[PDB]
């Protein structure tokens, strides 16, 4: 209810990290900039805790980041640094936490993931997944953490790896149907959606969809356009799929899902052009 | 890999 979008960073079309931070309302389809980063970030990630939005690592055009900036939802400011400098990191929430995975350092994609704490400001170290992933998101369902696809160095994926908090480890789940990187992913109705990324040799509007409680992945209809290094999220139980670059040019507009119609639609295409953005909602 |  009066939920809104948010978009940062990513690559624009100068050809180079950027620090634009906007919102998008669904409902009057209004846009608008919020305060600028502070550092320029592509391959950039963002999240939302507690009406406090975080952005995390990403590229500057010269180096990979650790480094992690907040807004109280308004100034930025710099919070405690990952251990690892992540470009194209997985990243969600979870019991008032953050939680990142994977990612790309300028020399290894990573297999790591770390957590951060608000209430003492620091990030710990967790178990490794199975596979190093770049362009994989995070993706929360039922207190598991699901990442899925991306790239290990020499091959798109399509593997699932889930993240158990009672266990502490990683395990393997049914994989997509189609290798994906840079794909968006949420969770709506219990099914976790991927959409678009990249396969190796295509730039996809391709959608799947993976039903938990049975483990299965089912197609999904086409967005209007390839859209790789998109963001996806959910709002009032609709998926969002947002800018991108659809293997020619980046794009501006934001499509959207309806289960009741089972089809895409654009709902604006006024936002900046980027790609590899974060994303994330905001309450308000 | 599949970017600009």
């Amino acid at each position: 209810a009066n939920e809104v979008l948010l978009v940062v960073g990513g690559f624009g079309s100068q050809q180079s990290p950027i620090d634009v931070v906007e919102k998008y309302d669904p409902k009057t389809q209004e846009w608008s900039f919020l305060p600028s980063i502070t550092r320029k970030r592509r391959y950039v990630a963002s999240v939302s805790l507690h009406d406090r939005i975080y952005v995390i690592g990403g590229y500057d055009g010269r180096s990979r980041l650790s480094s992690v900036e907040c807004l109280d939802y308004g100034v930025w400011y710099s919070v405690a640094p990952m251990n690892v400098r992540r470009g194209l990191a997985g990243a969600t929430t979870l019991g008032d936490m953050i939680y990142v995975s994977g990612g790309f350092d300028g020399s290894r994609r990573h297999t790591s993931m770390e957590r951060y704490d608000p209430n003492i400001d620091q990030w710990s170290m967790l178990g490794d997944m199975q596979t190093a992933r770049e362009g994989a998101g995070l993706v929360v369902a039922s207190g598991v953490i699901y990442c899925l696809g991306g790239y290990d160095g020499l091959n798109i994926l399509n593997s699932v790896e889930k993240y158990d908090p009672h266990t502490g480890h990683w395990t393997n789940v049914t994989p997509m149907a189609t290798k994906r990187s840079g794909a968006g992913v949420a969770l709506l109705n219990d099914h976790i959606y991927v959409v678009g990324g990249f396969d190796g040799t295509a730039h996809l509007s391709s959608v799947e969809a993976y039903n938990i409680r049975t483990d299965s992945w089912t197609t999904v209809t086409s967005m209007t356009t390839p859209r790789c290094y998109v963001g996806a999220t959910v709002l009032r139980g609709r998926l969002y799929a947002i800018a991108g670059y659809d293997g020619n040019s980046l794009l501006s507009s934001i499509e959207c899902y309806d289960p009741i119609i089972d089809s895409w639609e654009v709902v604006t295409s006024m936002g900046t052009q980027r790609c590899d953005a974060g994303v994330c909602v905001l309450r308000e | 890999p599949g970017g600009p």
